[PDB]
RNA sequence: UGUCCUACGCCGGCAGGCGCGGGUAACCCGUUGAACCCCAUUCGUGAUGGGGAUCGGGGAUUGCAAUUAUUCCCC
């Protein structure tokens, strides 16, 4: 029905995103807002804190679509 | 980043209920009044991060901006941009926001149907 | 002016051009006005003899 | 069982609104068969195709 | 070595399926850089079977109005489908492209006719060209339909539906409506 | 090609062949 | 040898020059430089609030593209698409006061100056000005 | 030494101009590499890749461009550099290589050196 | 296509206003700097930043005259 996307990080959610994100193989905002149940923007800013912190790799960067996966 | 531990999820102004889990530059839009235009020039008048969410403001945040949209032309928001600019019985140019909208459009309603114009009496034959 | 399809005919505007394209159009070539034109490219009853009638 | 065999002959257009072609068909793993087959889509000589029965022929007038 | 895209290698591309080497055309002739090349191979029949096929995944995905028109917009798609069906999988995406389009594509269709009132469906075989054809358009409307009011991009409900009927699970739209197919085909022969 | 098409074509050259050969106040006074 | 405006990313270079002209800080910024939409055909504010900046480093490189460019030039080169309401689109223009304010603005600063037979067109020193931003961009892309 | 060609496509027009030089390609007095759509950016690199970047070490060219879309505009360049190619190995180099190159390139693509001859119709009353 | 098309300068946030030039025209608008498209930002499945109808206030413009909203602009 309707979802109920979190728009920021809970404390749970932030230990579950930072120990399961960095092993998924396939890093886009979509899979993780789907199942993690966050709002993509969040997502988004995420993924953006993640590779900041130099822990995962991004693929090819565009407007439309975004893609990262693991450093090894 | 995380959730403050005073992380407004509803907020109550102007006898209005706001949705704190979203933009403020929105959130402002959720009451009457105000559309998308007026909230961005309100929030850089009264200088508040637009990337901050409307959940995280301080009291004295909000008290300020509310402040703002009551007083605009105080805070050189010109006299262009604002919703009512000559009010017919008392000109002076205004920002009805939540409750005196409604004032203002039910009376001038009657006004119409006082007069017998047109338009009013269009209006409420009309139901 | 001579020819014989000039002759035996039944008797802006002018600034227009045909390229043609072969060797690719060398502009800058001696010998390319050759292939840059100025115009646009391109009854009787017969007797059993098979000599025609004429009336 | 799935059986696999060359177009020769394409015979025509058939069906009502000549939706279908009939066509002479052999089978690759025994060029000797011959079978008459009914095919949806545009066919040319040499198209192979893929049987699911290759028991019956098809038949239209 | 010509490459899609710059990085991606034609040379290793196999094709299982004997019904469809004349029909799948990507090899040493018909690999090319890039799945845009203006093209006019619909003035003749029989001439698409000279496409290279990310080029008829890149003609096929311009549908439903609002997309007519915008190449640039799917080659990109197709693009960012290669890039991450690869990083999910693991292996050259053109070859799971192929595997789904020999594993997508019906053999045996049903056609329906009448004369009055009495309608009834026979079975009848399909050409290798309608197979292909078939193959892309169910890819295709499967990508399409998947996404069109969810969080997940095009690109990745492409690459996930292209994975699906490359293995052929069950999940994926166009093998289910090959199924079905097959199975009213298999009732009304 | 056409007219049209070879005019703008035959334009564009000769001006690429003005700027290829590219790379005061006027003379008021009549006697030095 | 000297790379031109020319021979770099166009993007990269119009982003260096704003922050080259906002570090400047000489501009003279108009009192509503955050009230204004830059189009009648726009539906919000720019959401870069220091949009003036972006706006005189792209009008510039125009300029130095092509020059006699007056007002009515800059806004038919940033006028879009008006979608009007249940009615068909259209192409609408820009607003004249903001390219009259960033012209004379470039003026103010000296980059940028009248020419006999038109409008706006590039100073000698602006255009060194932008000659070394551009090389910088050069540099900061070609060279890293 | 140097020749000048041209290429089409709808109605965008490409006019080469090649001369001895050292391998820098412009387009508009702009660079091959920066040309406003990167998704046909290798549409707009094939011949190089194709004959190698030692056969144009040799050589500049300078292409004005005029007309159409991005797209249209984007054939014509590439039709332009082909051509361009073709008639200086044909002028001022041997022609066995001009003979070779111009079979490398009409075997990756015919358009690369024949005009496609399509244009919009017209509706009549 | 154009004696109403318009370059340019100044003012206003916008419609618009003022002045001064070109064009009876491949000569000036006009190298017709069009939109889709392309590249980055925000958005995140929400009748929601989708969608704009219908209304309230004010300004401007064409007309002898805009009321039953001529047309345009802002909220």
């Amino acid at each position: 029905d309707k979802l109920n996307n979190l728009v920021l990080f809970d404390k749970a959610t932030y230990d579950k995103l930072c120990k399961e994100v960095p092993n998924y193989k396939l890093i886009t905002p979509a899979v993780v807002s789907e199942r993690l149940k966050i709002r993509g923007s969040l997502a988004r800013a995420a993924l953006q804190e993640l590779l900041s912190k130099g822990l995962i790799k991004l693929v090819s960067k565009h407007r439309a679509q975004v893609i990262y996966t693991r450093n090894t | 980043l995380v959730i403050p531990e005073k992380f407004q999820h509803i907020l109550r102004v102007l006898n209005t209920n706001i949705d704190g889990r979203r933009k403020i530059a929105f959130a402002i839009t959720a009451i009457k009044g105000v559309g998308r235009r007026y909230a961005h020039v309100v929030l850089r008048k009264a200088d508040i991060d637009l990337t901050k969410r409307a959940g995280e403001l301080t009291e004295d945040e909000v008290e300020r901006v509310i402040t703002i949209m009551q007083n605009p032309r105080q805070y050189k928001i010109p006299d262009w941009f604002l919703n009512r600019q000559k009010d017919v019985k008392d000109g002076k140019y205004s920002q009805v926001l939540a409750n005196g909208l409604d004032n203002k459009l039910r009376e001038d309603l009657e006004r119409l149907k006082k007069i017998r114009a047109h338009r009013g009496l269009r209006h409420f034959w009309g139901l | 002016g001579d020819s014989i399809e000039e002759i035996l005919a039944d008797s802006r505007q002018r600034s227009r051009a045909w390229l043609k394209e072969d060797e690719p159009l060398n502009f800058l070539d001696p010998k390319v006005a050759q292939r840059v034109l100025a115009t646009q490219p391109g009854g009787f009853k017969v007797s059993a003899d098979g000599r025609l009638i004429i009336r | 069982p799935i059986k696999l065999a060359r177009v020769t002959k394409v015979l025509g257009r058939t069906g009502s609104q000549g939706q279908c072609t009939q066509v002479r068909v052999e089978f690759m793993d025994d060029t000797s068969r011959s079978i008459i087959r009914n095919v949806k889509g545009p066919v040319r000589e040499g198209d192979v195709l893929t049987l699911l029965e290759s028991e019956r022929e098809a038949r239209r007038l | 070595d010509i490459k899609l895209f710059g990085k991606w290698s034609t040379d290793d591309v196999q094709i299982n399926d004997i019904s469809l080497q004349d029909y799948i055309a990507v090899k040493e002739k018909y690999a090319k850089y890039l799945p845009h090349s203006a093209g006019r191979y619909a003035a003749k029949r029989f001439r698409k079977a000279q496409c290279p096929i990310v080029e008829r995944l890149t003609n096929s995905m311009m549908m439903h109005g609002r997309n007519n028109g915008k190449k640039l917009m799917t080659v990109r798609i197709v693009k960012h489908a290669f890039e991450i069906i690869h990083l999910l999988t693991g292996e050259n995406p053109l070859q799971v492209l192929v595997n789904a389009i020999i594993n997508s594509g019906p053999r045996e269709d049903s056609t329906r006719i009448g004369r009055a009132g009495t309608v009834r469906r026979q079975a009848v075989d399909v050409s290798p060209l309608r197979r292909v054809n078939q193959a892309i358009w169910l890819l295709c409307t499967g990508a399409r339909e998947a996404a069109f009011r969810n969080i997940k991009t095009i690109a990745e409900c492409l690459a996930d539906e292209l994975i699906n009927a490359a293995k052929g699970s069950s999940n994926s739209y166009a093998i289910k409506k090959k199924d079905e197919l097959e199975r009213v085909a298999k009732s009304n022969r | 090609v056409g007219p049209r098409l070879s005019r703008r074509i035959l334009q564009q050259a000769r001006q690429q062949q003005e700027e290829l050969e590219a790379e005061r106040e006027r003379t008021t006074r009549l006697g030095p | 040898p000297g790379v031109t405006v020319k021979d770099v990313n166009q993007q990269e270079f119009v982003r260096a020059l704003a922050a080259f002209l906002k570090k400047s800080g000489k501009l003279k910024v108009p009192e509503w430089v955050d009230t204004v939409k830059l189009a009648k055909h726009k539906e919000l504010a720019p959401y870069d609030e220091n949009w003036f900046y972006t706006r005189a480093a792209s009008t510039a490189r125009h300029l130095y593209l092509r020059g006699g460019a007056g007002v009515g030039s800059m806004t038919k080169i940033y006028g879009g698409r008006q979608r009007n309401g249940v009615m068909p689109s259209h192409f609408s223009r820009g607003s004249k006061s903001v390219a009259r304010r960033v012209l004379q603005a470039l003026e103010g600063l000296k980059m940028v100056e009248k020419d006999q037979d038109g409008g706006r067109k590039l100073t000698p020193q602006g255009q060194r000005d932008l000659d070394r931003i551009a090389g910088q961009v050069a540099a900061a892309n070609k060279k890293h | 030494q140097s020749v000048q060609v041209f290429g089409r496509k709808k109605t965008a027009t490409a006019v080469a101009h090649c001369k001895r030089g050292n391998g820098l390609i412009k387009v508009n007095g702009r660079p091959l590499e920066m040309i406003e759509p990167r998704t046909l950016q290798y549409k707009l690199l094939e011949p190089v890749l194709l004959l190698g970047k030692e056969r144009f070490a040799g050589v500049d060219i300078r292409v004005r461009v005029k007309g159409g879309g991005h797209v249209a505009q984007i054939y014509a360049i590439r039709q332009s550099i082909s051509k361009a190619l073709v008639a200086y190995y044909q002028k001022y180099v041997d022609e066995a290589s001009k003979k070779e190159i111009k079979d490398i390139l009409i075997q990756y693509d015919r358009t690369l050196l024949v005009a496609d001859p399509r244009r919009c119709e017209s509706k009549k009353f």
